[PDB]
């Protein structure tokens, strides 16, 4: 999960040599989708994105507190002294044909937590086994190998 | 926990054929070749290069899930020419091309190390 | 009988680029028959047009110059082959779904080159073979 | 465990569907925050100063 | 068969890309065209002829796409001001399998009524609508991975003159409501029909707010060009609509709290910060910002309560529908259909 | 204009849970009370002394990372010291359909 | 907790720079983007994964795994 | 002079930066010949760690994956051997390098573990492998860990030889630049703009290696991806012209074990 209520799942895993690049030869931790911005209008997202990119760029920390005199403009100006298109969009190829795409591709920092849910802490099967002493039915749980 | 080993990936395993050859029955002159073990690296080569033999009319190539290495190629040419020669014909092509690189390299890098 | 089933030229009068980057929509007069206009839909990156030009348009069944490629897969060209689309700079194939009686002396024809449309407006007898379903049209500059 | 320590129950029946004690109130301006608040049956019953 | 109507469809990303494929700009190459027939698994061999033969076969989205649809499908829809040949590519026409003219988005391959979901499920069958769906996002998915697709915030911002024409409307939405204050303040005002003088000013205010943060949006939203991304997305129909877009960009609004604005929590006012007896829309929950430009802290205050009453409106009222549903389902449990029709 | 008192910062008004999201006013309300939320199920050094305890259950994070874009109250909830998370790179994309 | 020794996604190596890293921030008294430029960390991955280092085992080191009170 | 084949023009070179143009091959080549040069060059690295005193602060899997990841020299890995294919019993002499490491913090001050101190305790038959790469001034090398007084750490490691397409550890080549079309003649991107999209996007480097287009010039539409732009760096192991090499050494062996799986099944299609 991420800061802003942006939460979700593993779905697969890619090794470096399918993963788009930029003509610098970096390469996305990870993707997420942007059908998950609209409807949520957490702006605040975007803005730490920008901001932490900045601030990597840079080398010193980013003031993000509320109810300040920071803006987006003066953020996307100390972004372009560094040489990068000034509302975060970059160039980026096709990892396994190599060519370039047609459309260009928000890329940047930004902060994660791993949170307390594990697959391996919920899976669970069962055939046969134990039963209850009153109602001879499936046990509870599943540290008890349950129904 | 239920991670296949990674080995599978570069070892076949026993009573695996690196290649499968099969007639495709829609399209005279066609057939469809199954590689194990492989990925876009070398379907993309392989297919790049059949795509210059005039006689190729069809060339393609997918992988079906990414969770397994292995991928498909379908080659179609003219009335008198064996797709796998045209296979052959582009593995010869791809190999020389490739000695004539390294041997560019060789000498550009050796002319470097004199000029460094 | 030659293949072509219609020929004339044409010269345009305003183009309409749209909201497109590539594609533009253009109107034009029959030079020789007053009662004929045309409204295509062309691919101007490679075949850029500007208004007051004079086009050769044909309207033809088949490339081979000489008497089943409609259910035949469409092969790469060869080299030593020469068809009718040599001769012109702009071959485009398509199929028509709509014929229109606009009164009793005028007829109008709509062809769908891929998504590309087309409208022609003409007399019953010079658009008379139009009756065709798919059709090449060349255009020469 | 900051959150924790700083944490106060609102003795009502959290099944109890009186509206107006789990709404926030113009009277919690700057004593309790207006953002964290639980999920569920829980919900403007526990306040965080 | 709760409203006769399909329950699936292509949805999300799939039908983001389903839209940008068919559009009259998009055209393709003779690989890619390979390769995509190749992944059809219901292909028959055959490559279909260009629709550009000189001076480079070239083909069009709609043209690799109909591959996917079946044979002998027709489907017509007129939308608003679409003729034989359509000028705005609007409206759709599908003849034996073959789009004629129309882009295909939320009211085509979506889970809506006379779609092409629906009439290729009431003439071939179930089976031949799914296969439907893997076809159409195998090609689409193949030809998203090539293309690509992103947002950002740029998408959010607006030109200069467009903030200026915001300004200037929220401006005179707020003149308009200073001026019936005025009246009202001087016994001038008349009540309206069968309801409180109270309840005149109250309405009067409401609707020139609500009226003004509906115009700002709109002037926001025609601004925005085609190649922006949150446009595309709500133009497509898989995420978002107007009203997102006129709170990131124009303004948020006016916050309320159980159909009234914010109401006097201590005695003749609604915060320490401001005077007794103030009825300023700035002081009773209104909101002039944009979600770009950032909330001063008593809006912040009164979205927080605006938020809050949803939150407790989903968290218990669950339950009541629980039960309530559990009721129902144990009423009617034990009624059939015989075989005497009854 | 008979001011009485002034606000020493309304930064003031959140509590401790909603004192580390980056700009929370360019916000929705609903989604600062789900990141407060889920604040609380991160990974992070709960303790510096996690070593003796005999806890029933511990979850520790091999290299924590201090956040980038801060807000100047965690200063004094110390999360620069015990963060729970890391600085990800992320590209926002449709890369097939995962 | 003692400093990655690769970097997560360039594949690069900055374990053994953190001790001349920080050397260059008290003893020339230079500021973080020169510091960190200084060493050869030019895509902004190696500077992040240097700069926002929390270097934890200067604590459990003044302590002893036996006896932590609660 | 090879004319028939493709060119190449190296610009820099270092020890770990090569730094060159790629002309007159198709863009599927290039392609490919980065997905080896990333993925599949055999190195040697450290695969299996047994403890025998740990009386650190730290795990003992972590100390594990810490030394799972240094580098080591592997010029000469042409002669080794699979372990998998090695007829020995565990490790073979011909099928594995042996390391030990020993520490203990006798002073007060704390003492730092780094990689200078793994020593090479196995038989090498005049090979040149196994010694740690070395790149920083002082010569410390990858810190391993800390010491306290009184902490001891004792252990032994054993390295094998393996490939990139299994973890991550054994890959030579850090990450790899690869760059074509500056000006965008062939119109393959398309830009994203607020007013002047000619002005928003900053230019490459590479523009002055090419002639920018002329506003009269209608669109080139035979052209096709000729000339490549590639900088390749490597981790340390092996020598970034070997890792060029190599990698098509290992394309060619793979097309080449192509073509001899095609010939055998020609032959058992003649029975």
């Amino acid at each position: 999960a991420s800061r802003h209520g942006q939460k979700g799942t593993i779905g697969i895993t890619y090794r470096r040599e399918d993963m788009p690049f930029t003509a610098e030869g970096i390469v996305p931790d990870l993707i997420i989708n942007p059908h998950a911005i609209p409807s949520r209008m957490t702006v605040a997202h975007l803005i730490e994105c920008l901001l932490s990119k900045v601030a990597a760029l840079s080398g010193n920390e980013g003031d993000a507190s509320p109810f300040t005199d920071i803006t987006v403009e003066g953020i996307s100006k100390l972004l372009r002294e560094h040489g990068y298109q000034s509302r975060g969009f970059e160039v980026m190829y096709n990892g396994h044909t190599g060519k370039k795409l047609m459309a260009q591709i928000f890329f940047g920092p930004t902060y994660y937590q791993r949170l307390r849910h594990m697959v391996d802490d919920k899976i669970h099967a069962r055939a046969r086994g134990p039963m209850q002493v009153l109602t001879r039915q499936p046990v509870e749980g599943r540290s008890r190998d349950g129904g | 926990m239920n991670a296949p080993d990674r080995f599978e990936l570069f070892l076949l395993g026993e009573g695996e054929s690196k290649l499968k050859i099969d007639p495709d029955t829609k399209a005279p002159n066609a057939v469809v070749i199954t590689f194990e073990k492989e990925d876009h690296t070398l379907g993309n080569l392989i297919r790049a290069e059949l795509l210059n033999d005039r006689k190729v009319l069809f060339a393609a190539y997918k992988v079906e899930h990414p969770f397994f290495a292995r991928f498909k190629l379908r080659i179609q040419t003219t009335e008198g020419y064996d797709p796998k020669d045209a296979l052959k014909n582009a593995c010869n092509s791809i190999i020389n091309k490739l000695g004539a690189l390294k041997t560019n390299f060789e000498t550009e890098w050796n002319l470097q190390t004199l000029a460094a | 009988m030659s293949n072509t089933l219609f020929d004339d030229i044409f010269q345009v009068s305003e183009v309409d680029p749209g909201r497109y980057n590539k594609v533009c929509r253009i109107e034009a007069a029959s030079t020789t028959q007053d009662q004929c206009k045309l409204t295509l839909d062309i691919n101007v990156e490679l075949f850029p047009v500007a208004a007051q030009d004079s086009l050769t348009v044909t309207i033809a069944s088949s490339l081979n110059l000489e008497d089943s490629s409609a259910t035949r897969s469409w092969r790469p060209p060869q080299a030593g082959d020469r068809s009718l689309a040599d001769d012109y700079d702009y071959v485009m194939y398509g199929t028509a779904y709509k014929f229109e009686e606009v009164s009793k002396d005028l007829i109008a024809v709509y062809y769908s080159f891929g998504g590309l449309l087309m409208r022609l407006e003409g007399n019953y007898r010079n658009l008379n073979n139009l009756k065709q379903e798919n059709a090449y049209l060349l255009i020469r500059r | 465990t900051l959150s924790h320590l700083r944490r106060t129950n609102t003795p009502i029946g959290r099944d109890g569907k009186l509206a107006k004690p789990r709404q926030l109130h113009n009277t919690h301006w700057g004593l309790v925050c207006p953002a964290e608040t639980p999920e569920g049956q829980a919900c403007g019953l526990v306040k965080n100063l | 068969p709760q409203s006769n109507k399909p329950c699936m469809g292509i949805v999300q990303d799939t039908l983001c890309g389903i839209r940008k494929l068919t559009l009259r700009d998009t055209f393709i190459e003779l690989d890619q065209v390979l390769n995509m027939l190749y992944w059809v698994p219901d292909w028959d061999g055959v490559i279909p002829t260009p629709a550009i033969i000189k001076p480079k076969p070239l083909w069009s989205g709609k043209q690799i796409l109909s591959v996917a649809i079946p044979n002998g499908i027709h489907l017509q829809r007129f939308d608003e001001g679409t003729t034989l040949l359509s000028p705005k590519d609007n409206g759709m026409l599908i003849i034996d399998g073959q789009i004629i003219f129309g882009v295909v988005e939320k009211k085509t391959v979506g889970s809506s009524n006379g779609g092409l979901i629906h009439v290729v499920t009431r003439e071939k069958g179930p089976q031949v609508c799914a296969k439907l769906f893997g076809n159409i996002q195998k090609v689409v998915n193949f030809w998203l991975l090539h293309n690509g697709f992103s947002t950002g915030i740029g998408d959010t911002i607006a030109d200069g003159p467009t903030m200026r024409e915001i300004t200037e409307t929220i401006a005179e939405a707020k003149k308009k409501v200073l001026d019936v204050t005025k009246e009202a303040q001087a016994n001038l005002l008349t009540a309206k029909h069968g309801m409180t003088l109270r309840e005149s000013f109250e309405d009067n205010v409401v609707r020139f707010l609500n009226e003004a943060r509906d115009k700002a949006g709109r002037l926001a939203e025609v601004n925005l060009k085609d190649l922006n991304n949150v446009k595309q997305m709500v133009m497509a129909g898989s995420k978002g609509s107007f009203i997102n877009i006129a709170q990131m960009s124009a303004c948020v609004g006016q916050q309320s709290v159980e159909g009234k604005r914010i109401a006097f929590g201590f005695v003749d006012r609604t915060l320490p910060h401001f005077s007794k007896d103030d009825y300023s829309p700035e002081s009773k929950g209104f909101v002039e910002n944009s979600y770009l430009r950032g909330l001063t802290p008593q809006e912040f205050f009164f979205h927080a309560m605006g938020g809050r009453e949803g939150l407790i409106d989903t968290a218990v009222k669950t339950a009541e529908t629980g039960y309530i549903q559990r009721r129902l389902v144990k009423a009617l449990e034990d009624i059939m259909v015989h075989y005497d029709n009854t | 204009t008979t001011f009485t008192h002034c606000e020493i910062h309304p930064s003031m008004i959140l509590g401790v849970a909603a004192s580390i999201i980056p700009f929370p006013d360019h916000n929705q309300s609903p989604r600062n009370t789900y990141q407060s939320a889920m604040g609380k199920q991160a990974m992070g050094v709960f303790l510096t002394n996690y070593n003796v305890r005999m806890d029933t259950m511990a979850n520790i994070l091999y290299y924590p990372q201090k956040p980038l874009g801060t807000t100047r109250a965690m200063e004094y909830l110390k999360f620069r010291e015990l963060p729970a998370g890391q600085n990800a790179i992320v590209a926002i994309a449709c890369y097939s359909g995962y | 907790m003692i400093v990655p020794v690769r970097c997560f996604s360039c594949g690069k190596v900055v374990g053994d720079k953190w001790e001349s890293y920080l050397n260059l921030l008290q003893e020339d008294e230079l500021d973080e983007g020169t510091a960190l430029s200084r060493l050869g960390l030019k895509r902004y991955c190696c500077r992040r994964m240097i700069l926002t280092h929390v270097d934890l085992i200067e604590k459990f080191l003044r302590y002893n795994p036996l006896e932590k009170r609660d | 002079m090879s004319e028939e084949g493709p060119q190449v023009k190296i610009r820099e070179a270092s020890k770990d930066n090569v730094d060159f143009i790629l002309s007159n091959v198709d863009l599927a080549m290039a392609n490919s010949l980065r997905r080896v040069m990333i993925a599949e060059i055999p190195t040697l690295a450290i695969d299996s760690v047994e403890v025998e005193t740990n009386t650190t602060v730290l795990a003992d899997e972590f100390i594990a994956h810490r030394l799972g990841l240094i580098p080591l020299q592997s010029m000469d890995i042409e002669q080794l051997e699979y372990s998998r294919d090695c007829f020995c019993e565990d490790h073979c002499d011909k099928c594995s390098v042996v390391l030990t490491l020993q520490a203990f913090g006798e002073s007060e001050s704390t003492t730092n573990v780094y990689s200078k101190d793994l020593v090479i305790v196995s038989n090498l038959m005049g090979r040149n492998i196994g010694h740690p790469i070395i790149q920083d001034k002082e010569g410390n090398g990858v810190l391993i860990c800390k010491l306290r007084k009184g902490q001891e750490l004792k252990l032994t490691c054993v390295a094998k030889k393996g490939i990139a397409k299994e973890h991550a550890k054994w890959g030579p080549a850090a990450a790899i630049e690869f760059e074509y079309d500056p000006w965008n003649k062939l119109k393959h991107t398309d830009y994203w703009y607020e007013q002047d999209s000619a002005k928003e996007w900053p230019q490459s480097k590479n523009c002055e290696y090419e002639d920018p287009p002329n506003e009269g010039d209608p669109f080139d539409y035979k052209a096709q991806a000729d000339t490549f732009y590639m900088n390749v760096e490597s981790v340390g192991s092996i020598p970034v012209d070997q890792v060029v090499v190599r990698g098509i050494d290992t394309l060619q062996k793979k097309v080449a074990s192509i073509l001899l799986a095609l010939t055998q099944m020609d032959q058992d299609k003649v029975n």
